[PDB]
Formats: structure tokens, sequence, C-alpha cells
């Protein structure tokens, strides 16, 4: 839900798979579990957790808070009810369903938002229970739940996009396209940062920056970046919040590997232990690295083996089968030269490639129109 | 999208036995090579 | 009758084949014609016009 | 003949195990195949008689007939039986080179099924003798307990082809202590021959040289861009006008079986 | 005997291959002057223009 | 031996003379015959014998192209009598192993044909003096006539682009 349970129970990833880290998750969660209900997301998750000594304690007591809870919504619902309103009732079960997302039941919840989705009076109150629906699909990382309500839910809106609804609705569309390895439509969802504010439901502004500055700094090209975040003044303000991010974005803009190398572990420890920005980072690490040899490889034609083992500061024997596993899997420019032991390409793919593009779709297309010949007469 | 899903499990899936991360090592080996 | 069906046949076989070189010149002649009188009732529109409302 | 098929899959199962005889079967038991289809004897018959063609090596045929037929019979289960054709599918497929491994299935079975044959089937691509040769046998069990051990000894002497073939969409050119002590192959003998056996294959051209030991290369493997242009690709222009024209004949007749009638 | 029936069959089954080549001559020259018509009638109309 | 009924008895010498065949189908370079015949000996009859994996071995090694294996390997062969058969053999691959490692695109030193070519007796640079018909230098073997073609004039593919036009004007404009 909207409340801070989404954040300390979205912290069990990190409590579960590594060891070290699994003190202060089980410290705050432990503490914080007598909050927002927690009883059965830590009980679905005790494998995960310590023994049953201190489990059973509380147990009592959260099972009949529970009951009592949801009897006393009961009783509000039926009072609510055969009486001649719209928003009493929905708030009722509205608000019986956020106690349901309390407790982290979305069967209960599944047909109270039904029950309550099929009471909206307007599109926006519809929108706002498909929100509701996500704030809870985060945490589930469910697929298609996710995307069928905004699918649906997304055209016929003839209100116009709100400060914070749209562009909360543009703040999901960057959770699941970071989920997701679409970047190049991504790269145009994060321009309306400016009306954002702090919003503790689902990402605060600081890890809201913090998520979008791997997906802009590494989808995003040198003249991509020049235009819509170097000229704006967002990560000219956000930038004295930390001084890393400054480092890591003057290094790559400046190519500095010499820091970018000694520091890129930070990078790395910090990309894994994620909740939905872990296991994906093998694919930033890949896809930076050889943006960076395509940006240093592209203004540079020919490159020695010392300018280059003194630029990136590593030995040769490493960046060796770099570029032999990179130029046949990578596929980034042509043949190498290795007579002299200088890095010595060519890269005729301007005068005939740039030509030479068309001959996929010109041969896929002929796959295409065999297909209509198949057509014909069956 | 499962068509990236190739070379991500080409050079994932290729590092899995050894050198998987292979970043955290450059910091020893800067001096060592 | 049954016999003669093959050979009283053939003369609708040369009947019927001598059509393809004659449908080849009405397809390749009324074709020029017709671009000729489009040019004659398209050079019709001249430059020097007046304008109405 | 569908009852007669249906004993056929029976008396082809009982020649699964241990028959070995391709004097009958093969070239005798192919019939003029009516219709039978049975919405899964395509995926378990085809499955049978890939299996009996499975001893060949066949590339070409039972990877897109066997893959599709993997693709066939969703209605009951696609899981709990598939696993098997599964298995042998990508057993086959890593022979070739490039295996492609579990991208858009994901259920609980086929993951513990080829956990054992995970860190093989990724070992083929790099292609270490050494290592990997005690690392089959060391935990092997079940992959090579399947029996007789024929596809897998067979393997063993492939991971040189397959790495071999490796190269050869990797460059071309090859090297005398770099590359020929990266493939743990330090022989200018059979690394020339074979390199000479690609040369002559058409597909790529590269040279030998030999000034103080060492083989040198020129590695200009530089694409036909401004290296006559005109003999590069004019096939390619009078093919796919070809192609084209004759579809153009295939966009002009149908409208005259359009207006036939009318 | 055993040719009218054999002999002149398989020379009669030619002869209807022979009727399906007469065929496809014969819905050429359908369809070749149904669309000829086409052609007439559009030069006819501006013709008639 | 290809027959329908199946009550003949196997012979032991079935295999040897198989193998025979197989070596003159290996020897009369019909080894496509080989590939697409190995779908129907795979019957696992002994399977324990060396002379029932030695065709596959030997012509993998063969398509391998490592010969240093099959001389080092010479002495690994039983008292099966098929040795001098199998010497044979040699003498009729010596010409495709020896032409294919002579091929001289650039440039081969004598000193490595020292090691691939066979002993010191002066058969195969008499032989090869008269049957390849190349130039002697200084104990060096020298390759002429290696990518010195000419390229075209460019008027010939103009006259046969041309006659490709007249084609393109005949199919693209016959029935009009």
């Amino acid at each position: 839900p909207k409340n801070p349970d989404l954040r300390i129970a979205q912290l069990r990833f990190l409590l579960s798979l590594p060891e070290h880290r699994g003190d202060a998750a089980v410290r705050d969660e432990l503490m914080a579990a007598v909050r927002d209900n927690n009883m059965a997301p830590y009980y679905e998750a005790l494998c995960k957790s310590l023994d049953w000594q201190i489990d059973v304690d509380l147990l009592n007591k959260m099972k009949k808070a529970n009951e009592d809870e949801l009897k006393r919504l009961d009783e509000e619902l039926e009072d609510a009810e055969k009486n001649l309103g719209e928003s009493e009732i929905r708030d009722a079960m509205m608000a019986k369903a956020e106690y349901l997302c309390r407790i982290g039941d979305k069967e209960g919840a599944l047909t109270a938002f039904r029950k309550t989705y099929d009471k909206t009076v307007a599109l926006g109150h519809r929108l706002d229970i498909v929100f509701y629906l996500l704030r809870i699909g985060l945490f589930y990382m469910d697929n298609d739940l996710i995307t069928r309500n905004t699918e649906k839910a997304k055209s016929l809106i003839e209100e116009g996009g709100d400060w914070d609804r749209r562009n909360r609705l543009k703040v999901y569309q960057g959770l699941y396209c970071v989920a997701i390895r679409d970047f190049k439509q991504a790269a145009e969802l994060f321009l309306d940062t400016v009306s954002t504010f702090t919003s503790y439901e689902l990402m605060d502004y600081k890890t809201f920056v913090t998520y979008t500055v791997y997906v802009s700094m590494i989808a995003l090209e040198r003249p991509d970046l020049r235009e819509k975040v170097i000229k704006g003044a967002e990560i000219l303000e956000v930038l004295h919040s930390l001084p890393a991010v400054r480092q890591y974005l003057f290094s790559l803009y400046e190519c500095r590997y010499s820091v970018f190398f000694q520091s890129l572990a930070v990078v790395e420890q910090e990309m894994k232990k994620d909740w939905l920005f872990a296991p994906h980072y093998r694919y930033y690490v890949r896809e930076m690295r050889i943006h960076a040899y395509s940006q240093l490889l592209e203004s540079y034609r020919s490159l020695t083996l010392g300018y280059m083992a003194e630029a990136f500061g590593v030995g040769v024997e490493f960046i060796d089968q770099e570029l032999s596993r990179f130029i046949a899997a990578g596929r980034l420019h042509c043949k190498i030269d290795k007579v002299n032991e200088i890095v010595e390409t060519n890269r005729p793919d301007s005068k005939n490639w740039q030509y030479q593009e068309t001959i996929k779709k010109g041969d896929l297309l002929l796959n295409r129109v065999q297909k209509l010949s198949r057509v014909i007469n069956m | 999208v499962w068509e990236d899903n190739w070379d991500d499990d080409n050079v994932e899936d290729d590092f899995s036995n050894q050198l998987r991360a292979e970043l955290e090592k450059h910091g020893y080996k800067m001096e060592t090579s | 009758d049954l016999y003669s069906r093959y050979k009283k046949l053939q003369q609708e076989l040369e009947f019927l084949e001598v059509q393809e070189e004659y449908i080849k010149d009405e397809q390749k002649n009324l074709k020029k014609e017709f671009l000729h009188a489009q040019e004659e009732v398209k050079r019709i529109q001249s430059i020097p016009l007046v304008i109405g409302q | 003949a569908d009852g007669q098929a249906t004993l056929l899959n029976l008396l082809l199962r009982n020649y699964l195990h241990y028959s070995l005889y391709d004097q009958a079967e093969k070239l005798v038991s192919k019939s003029v195949f009516p219709e039978q289809a049975n919405n899964n004897e395509w995926a378990r018959y085809l499955y049978y008689t890939g299996r009996i063609k499975a001893i060949q090596l066949e590339y070409s045929e039972a990877r897109r007939t066997m893959t599709n037929a993997l693709r066939k019979a969703p209605q009951h289960t696609a899981v709990g039986f598939k696993q098997t054709v599964h298995k042998l599918l990508i057993v086959v497929e890593l022979l070739l080179g490039e295996i492609p491994d579990r991208l858009q299935f994901r259920q609980p079975s086929l993951k513990r099924s080829l956990m054992p044959y995970f860190l093989l089937t990724q070992a083929v691509r790099t292609g270490n003798l050494a290592k990997f040769n005690q690392v089959l046998d060391q935990f092997g069990e079940k992959f090579q307990a399947d029996g007789t051990y024929t596809l897998i000894i067979r393997l063993r002497h492939n991971v040189i082809k397959t790495g071999v073939r490796m190269i050869s969409l990797s460059y071309s050119r090859i090297s005398l202590a770099d590359i020929a002590q990266k493939l743990q192959l330090d022989s200018p003998e059979d690394a020339e021959f074979i390199v000479a056996k690609a040369i002559r294959d058409g597909v790529i051209e590269a040279s030998i040289n030999h000034e103080k030991g060492y083989v040198q290369s020129k590695e200009m493997i530089d694409i036909y861009s401004t290296r006559e242009p005109q003999l590069a690709f004019h096939q390619r222009i009078s093919f796919c006008l070809d192609i084209h024209n004759m579809s153009v004949k295939a966009m002009r007749f149908p409208p005259k079986s359009y207006n036939k009638d009318l | 005997l055993e040719e009218g029936k054999a002999g002149s069959g398989l020379r009669q089954y030619y002869l209807s291959k022979i009727e399906e080549l007469q065929l496809i001559v014969n819905d050429k020259s359908q369809n070749l002057r149904r669309l000829q018509a086409q052609r007439n009638e559009l030069n006819a109309k501006v013709r008639l223009l | 031996y290809f027959d329908y009924k199946e009550q003949l008895p196997e012979s032991a010498y079935m295999h040897q003379l198989l193998g025979l065949n197989l070596l003159f189908l290996l020897s009369q370079n019909r080894v496509a015959e080989f590939h697409t015949e190995l779908e129907r000996l795979p019957a696992k009859d002994i399977q324990t014998n060396v002379y029932i994996k030695h065709p596959v071995s030997l012509e993998q090694y063969l398509m391998e192209g490592s010969y240093n294996k099959v001389f080092l390997a010479k002495g690994n062969i039983p008292a099966e009598s098929y040795t001098f058969f199998i010497d044979i053999l040699l003498d009729t691959i010596r010409d495709e192993i020896a032409g294919c490692i002579e091929k001289a695109y650039e440039k081969i030193l004598f000193t490595e044909a020292t090691r691939i070519l066979f002993f010191n007796t002066p058969k195969k640079m008499t032989d090869y003096a008269k049957k390849r018909g190349w130039v002697l230098g200084p104990n060096n073997y020298y390759s002429f006539a290696s990518q010195q073609q000419k390229p075209e004039d460019t008027t010939i593919p103009s006259t046969e682009l041309a006659k490709q036009v007249i084609e393109y004007a005949r199919q693209l404009e016959m029935i009009v």
C-alpha cells in the first residue's frame, strides 16, 4: 500500500539473499512489524526469519486485533449500507480494501476493489482504484495484472493530465519501464520531473533520482544528455545531495576512466541488493562498457596499447579478450588490427552500410511477400 | 522482451562459471597489472 | 461423335488460340489511344484563364 | 490408417530402446502419410521419429521439425512431457556451436531437470578441454548414465569442432601464441591445415606468412564496400529483381483469377 | 480389343487436359476482355468528355 | 547383407568386409557416401573391438586434420593383417594431405616441410617437381600466380547489364 510497510516489507529481498545486511532489515522489520498490520507478510516470509520462540508471542494479539478491526469495518459497512449515498459506501468498502491491503490479502481486496471498482461514479476515482492496485502490484511484482487495469483505464480520460495524478502514472511508467529492458521509450518518461515532489507512498524523490540516473546515464548518449539533463537545471540542483553522482557524470562525460574504474565498484555494489533494480544489474554493466567503448572508439580510428592501457588503467591481457568478445559478440565495429600491437579499425558503416541498412527489411520483406505468395489460392 | 535475453543470457550465463562480476577485482588488478 | 470431338474440337482450339495476339493488340493499342486522348483532353487546360467565385 | 498409426506408435516405441537396425523401418516404414494428426501424434510421433533420426546428428531437419513439435500439443500438458524433448533438443542444439537456453518458458520442471546439464551446456561455448573433461566425469551421473555414452563420447571430441566453429564466427586469422595457446592447441600444422580448410570453403579469406618463425597475417577482412561493388551485389540486383519480378507476376495473375468469372 | 476404353481413354483424358489448357486460354480471354471493356469504358468515358 | 529376411545370421567377417568397403569409399574420395552411410552402421553389435571404432575414429581424425596422431598411432593397430592396407590408405591420401598442406598461398619455408612431409627420401621433391611444375629457389618454395589476376575493364558487365535491362523491359512489359 501507500504506507511505509511497502518499503519495510520491500526490504525482504536484501533480507533474504545476503546474510551480512540481514540485521538492519530484520531490525526495522521486526520493530516495524507492529505497524500497518504486518502479521501476514512476515508470517508468510517467516522462513527467512528467526526461530519461533518470539514469533508466537505477538501472533495471538495481531490475530485478534485483525478480527476486531475487520468486524468494526464490517459494522461500519453495514451501517453505511441501505442508505442513500455513494461516497459513504465507497469510503467504507475502500477503507476495508485499504486495511486488507495492509494485511496483504489480495482476495478480499480483489473482490473489494472489484465492488468499489464497479461503484466508480467517475473515471478519476476508477484510476485512483487502479493506482491502489499498482501500489500493491509493485510488492507482488505481477506483470499482466498491473498492465490490464492501466491499459483499460489509460484511454478515455477527457479530464486532462493533473499535476501529480498523471505525473504519478508517469512515475509508474518509470517503474514498469525500468523493470523491463525498454529504454528508448523510457528515456522520455522522466522529463516531467519538475512537477514531481516527495511522495512517501511509493518512492522518495532522492530514490527516484537515484533510480533514473542509471537509465538516464546509460540509456542516453552525449547529445541526449547535453540536451535533456545538462541543459536542464534538475540535475544541476540535485547534484548537491550526493557528490558521487557529479563524479560519475563529469567523469563519464569527461571521458576519465582512471576515476571511473576506481569508483565503479560503488556502482557495482549499489547496483545490486535492490528490489526491482537487482535482477537487471548485468545489462547496465555490459551496456555501459560497450557504450563507453563505442564512445571513445567512435572519435578514435587507430589506438595504440600504450595510450589505451594508460587511459583505462588496466592490463592489456584483459582488454584483449574484452575486444575479442565484443567484436564478435557485441558487434560494435569492424575487424581489429594487431600487426603492430595497435588497435586500428576502419568502420565503413556510413557510405555503403548507410544504404545497406534496408537490406534486412528487404530480405524479411522478401520472405513476407513470399508468404503473400503463399496466401495466393490458399 | 525475450530478444535481449539471448545476449544477456549469453554473457550472464557465460560468466556464471568464473569472473562473474570482475568489477571488484580491477581495484586489486590496477597495482598488479 | 465420340471420336469426332477431338478433330472437331481442334477448330475451337485454333479459333480460341488465334485470339491471343488479337487481345494483345487491343490491350497494347487501346492504352496508346488512352494516352493520346488523355493528353488531348489534358492539353485543353491552358494557363491563360479567368478567375471566378 | 488412424488405428494402424497408433499401432505403429507402440511398435516403434518397442523398437525405440534397442533395435538400431535401419534396413526396414528406414526407407520402408515411410508411407503415403495420410491425414493423421490427432493434435498429439505430431508431438509424440515426431518425437519418436526424431529420436530415431537423432543417431546421425541431424542438424537442419530435426532441429526445425522437432522444435516445432515441441511447440505443438499445448492442450493437456506442455511442461511435464516436453522436458525430455527439450532435453534432447538442447543436447542436439549445442552440437552446432549455438545453444539457445531456456528463455520464453517459465516452469519449475525444466529448471530442476536441466540443473545438472546446465553448467556443461554453457561450458560447451567456451570449449575448455582439460578442465571440463574432468568436470563432466566429476559429478556426471544421469546425462552420462543415460546409456552407451554415445553422443557424449562424441561430444568430448566435438568440443574442438564447436570451438573451431566459434573461431570461424570469430576472427579469421590465427596466431601462433595468443589464440593457439588460448585454444590449448600449440601446433602450426593442424592450425594452418584447418584454417586452409576454412579458406577453401569460400565464405572467408585468409593468408599465411613466415618471417622469423611466427605466423603473420594482414588480417584485411574489409567488406566489399568500395571494393568491386558491381561484381559484389550484381547477382543481388539480378536475383532480387527476379524474385520481385515473379512477385509482380504474383500480383498480376490473381487479378486475372478475380476477373475470370466476371 | 481393350483399346477404345484404354488407349482412347487415356487419349480422351489427355484431350480433357487440352480442354483445361483451353480453359486457361478461355478464362484468360474472359478476364482480358472484361479488363479490355474496362479500359474501353474509361477511354470511351474521356471520349464522352 | 541387404535383405528383407532378418533370419540370416551375422557373419564374423561381415564387419571386416564392410570395413574394407569403408576403406574403399574413403580411398576413392567418396567421404560423402560415408557421411550419409554413418546412419545404418551403428547397430551396436560388438562395440568393444578396436576395428569397429577404427574407421570412424580415423575418419574423424581425417576431418580434424591431425596427421601426427595417425603416424604415432600406427603402432596401436593389432596383429590384424590390414595394416598394409592402412599403409595403402596413407598412400592414397598422401596426395590430398600433402597437396593441401603445399597449397603455397604466399610462401612457406622448408624448415616446416621437413616435419610435415615424409622422410628425407627424395620422392616428393622429384615427383612434385614434375607434377606441380614450380620454381626451386635457394632452399625455399616460391609461390607465383597468387592474387595476380587483373580485374575486369567494366566493359562486359556493362553489356550483360544492358541485356538485363532488355530482359527488364521484356518481363516488366510483356503482357502490356
